[PDB]
């Protein structure tokens, strides 16, 4: 009579059990559809691939990310992904174990309602619930209060919490994630000489980004050093066998993440919006939030971002406000760990959303109870 | 073809 | 010669002559700064934009407000707006005749000093002085005595005036005005599914608000019938042909104004604020004040705001004393009418702070003439 | 003290003096080399041919296009073409004539650096400068707002601009102008029976598509009525004296332009990418661009492309937004006209890249001045 | 782009 | 925010 959990991030879905201490199933949230016609027979060629299959073979079909910026657009694709992660990844049944989904702040109540309606009508799950990745990462880290800053492939945001009490007026969001970052990197590479326009090329670009791209401390100094010397240039290998060289893009990408002006988006930086959100809180918790500031997500896995963020925020804010950024070595799965902990907890049981309750009241209960 | 990699 | 009036609101600036019942310059106060380098040499001059031009074009450039919550931040933008309204809109030199300024209650004497210093130094005006929006609005309405509730774009307040004598410990002000209203509107619209994050989008949603937002009488029942029925909702057309719909946000935002708890600010609503300001006075004058409650400003331009306000203040007050609220259709320019009549009458002439007085004593003298 | 312009296209090249309203010397940018070793002695034979000479005598010479998709790959052939067009077609010394160059929006910075270095060193010119074909095509019509869709011989792109400020985050580029089109035409002709694999045959196909092929409105209906009724089969004569009939290829070629899937790509048609580029832009400039959208380039001369383009963009775009596509005659020379106008403008003179700047800061100065 | 209006 | 401290 155990439970499970499944984060449906735009970058890749991560499903696992509650009693476990680490996720078991994890795979990109993509759907591939063939573009050619096909002549050979007997190979059992399907019509729509999902999971590691479309990643292993991607040059014969077009890929599609159903979730964009944390919003669903292909409900059929989402249902296919849920079926794959419930039946193929781990051989289980939904009617036998309760589920636990997660979403981002400001997500459409219509999106939440359709999610719960599909989960109830298609899989006939006994119970379900929805939460916010920030409090999940907090419960994972073990703390109670603090300001969470999450940054996934879909979107990024930050929110403060004080003894379990949230502050919606302090929540801040942003749509600067791995997608637009990879797009800008491909544009800069085209400016350099290397071309990447297709979906498989976009995946190769995401890979080389997560492998090489590193943030810097002084953007102007690093740019001058790169334009002067060549010790920073690196070399990457491609599946075609040929290699490519990379110079300043590896840190110009995170600088675009920090300066949306580089991409052409009128907004504020991550540090600026973080400070704004912190200032919208109460003075008696400003300090507690400065020190108890934690980061999460996969996009923030860049090396050297912790020191950069600390320097920026401490130079923007006054002194006598000692800061201690929480960036543990494991953060890509911190939300899953928090979800497992919450599901294994005892009290949270009484907070489940059952099937009969939905059938009686309706889907609106999801946004009416949590 | 003349992009030092792809195309 | 004649006089001149120029009220500098948090969102707009209204300037004109005296003795007239209608202003000439009614234009917003926003500085436009391009976000792109520009490549064309033909038409690429005029780096910074001021006036209705920055509203006709607002996408390729960011808009900065000079006044926030009634307080000035950028003296450069303020003097730019002043030069624009003097030489471009009014097309009249400032040295010819004096002008009248405005300042909300409880504003920094340092800000008033900076204002008068700039006015007497840069423009070299023969005389100058600053007044309050409340007294001007009351003199425009023409009422003998009573309480006045004025709410501009970023500031709101209420003040009583009886027996021709102000009351320093009776004024009651709050920073919740159309700005936080449109912010919460953007938040609830993001909840709906749309999105407005930039400054041009902020002004677009501000237009939507000032166009199709109405106030309710019974919040809970109105929300219930709006969630059940779909006849009250209405659609709006965007400049690019896109269409949006609003069913509950229009009358939820006025409730947000009435319930700051939604915004998260732990304070009291406008009705409780007025009741407290009245109670702090003496009942013998409170009696006649209850019937004399004038409303001004653009934030109070909602259809039916008088009904909800009078109902709430009657429920909070005893029915033993007659009560009444008045708000003529000219809630916007009332301050301008007050300034015009005050500059037309001959008494206030003696109060004009002359250039001689300023240069022989300094700007700090303004601390006494208020 | 005069000027000079030389637009180097992937397929053609047009050079001459400024001030005029039409080009002076236009010719194909190709290089023909003899393949059959051994000639009749005494008469003499040249090593390589360029310009119209190659196209006039090509049955014995193999042709090479030194430009591919807007990128340079044969610097020797490019220098030879520049020498031929500067010393034979015009017979003018460039040492006392500031020239002007062109280049697609996104191209190798190394390519631009090599171009400027060659033009500065191997010619000893007083000054030079580069630009984008979009800006000159817009200057041709004179309008300063709107979007421009260019399509040359090997490269195509779309670029917006508003009041002189360009949106680099919306530019789009593709490699479908006339080369894959000629290849697909060869393929369909082979499918019909006629074989065309050599370079002279490639020029023959270029001519036959320039003279006969044209785009349609309803691809399926046109294919049906062509397969049923033999009223569209048109005859074309060859240099030898033969005659060949062509049917649905005239529709399939522009259809391949619109649907790259026939060529083996996954990118979308020109209409989809144009709508996407316009979407990334703000709403006001979206509206202002829907009205003024200009098309240029040699590929744009397909009879019936404006009507079909506007039909598709309206079908995929919302209503209440008039879309007035524009495509004036002699548009393939719009880039030259814009360059001539720019060179004639007195202000633009100050933007000239002189020789001292290159000798001091090297060729990288091209970027800073651009 | 997927907000039924802006973005 | 523009009160040199609170707000
Ligand atoms: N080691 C790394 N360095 C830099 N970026 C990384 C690294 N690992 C993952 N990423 C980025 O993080 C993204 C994954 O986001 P993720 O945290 O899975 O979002 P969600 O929380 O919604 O599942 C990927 O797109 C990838 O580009
Ligand atoms: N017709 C309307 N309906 C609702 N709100 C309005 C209307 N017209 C103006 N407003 C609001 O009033 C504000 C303008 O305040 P204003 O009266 O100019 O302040 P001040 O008196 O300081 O100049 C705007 O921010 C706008 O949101
Ligand atoms: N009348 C026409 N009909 C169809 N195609 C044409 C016509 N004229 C030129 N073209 C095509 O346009 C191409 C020339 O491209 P061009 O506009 O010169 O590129 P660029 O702008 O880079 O110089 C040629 O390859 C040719 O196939
Ligand atoms: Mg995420
Ligand atoms: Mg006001
Ligand atoms: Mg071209």
């Amino acid at each position: 009579t155990t439970a499970l959990v499944c984060d449906n991030g735009s970058g890749l879905v991560k499903a696992g059990f509650a009693g476990d201490d680490a996720p078991r199933a994890v795979f990109p949230s993509i759907v591939g559809r063939p573009r050619h016609q096909g002549v050979m027979v007997g190979m059992g060629q399907k019509d729509s691939y999902v999971g590691d299959e479309a990643q292993s073979k991607r040059g014969i079909l077009t890929l599609k990310y159903p979730i964009e910026h944390g919003i669903i657009t292909n409900w059929d694709d989402m249902e296919k992904i849920w079926h794959h992660t419930f039946y193929n990844e781990l051989r289980v049944a939904p009617e036998e174990h309760p589920t636990l989904l997660t979403e981002a702040p400001l997500n459409p109540k219509a999106n939440r309602e359709k999610m719960t309606q599909i989960m109830f009508e298609t899989f006939n799950v006994p119970a379900m619930y929805v939460a916010i990745q920030a409090v999940l990462s907090l419960y994972a880290s073990g703390r109670t209060t603090g300001i969470v800053l999450d940054s996934g492939d879909g979107v990024t945001h930050n929110v403060p919490i004080y003894e379990g009490y949230a502050l919606p007026h302090a929540i801040m969001r942003l749509d600067l994630a791995g997608r637009d970052l990879t797009d800008y990197l491909m544009k800069i590479l085209t400016e350099r000489g290397y071309s990447f326009v297709t979906t498989a090329e976009r995946e190769i670009v995401r890979d080389i980004k997560e492998k090489l791209c590193y943030v810097a401390l002084d953007f102007e100094n690093e740019m001058a050093t790169a334009a002067s010397s060549s010790s920073l240039e690196k070399s990457y290998e491609l599946p075609d066998g040929q290699v490519i060289t990379i110079g300043n893009e590896r840190f110009r990408c995170p600088e675009t993440l920090f300066q949306p002006s580089f991409i052409g988006m009128e907004s504020a930086g991550i540090h600026e919006t973080t400070y704004n959100s912190i200032m919208k809180c109460d003075i008696d918790i400003r300090k507690d939030l400065y020190a108890n500031n934690v980061m999460s997500g996969g996009t923030t896995m860049y090396p050297g971002i912790a020191d950069r963020m600390q320097k920026e925020i401490t130079a923007l804010a006054p002194s006598t406000m000692k800061i201690k950024i929480i960036a543990p070595p494991e953060r890509k799965y911190s939300v899953w760990i928090g979800g497992s902990i919450l599901a294994s907890l005892s009290t949270f049981q009484q907070m489940w959303i059952t099937k009969q309750e939905y059938d009686e009241a309706g889907p609106s209960i999801v946004h009416r109870k949590c | 073809p003349a992009w030092l990699a792809t195309c």
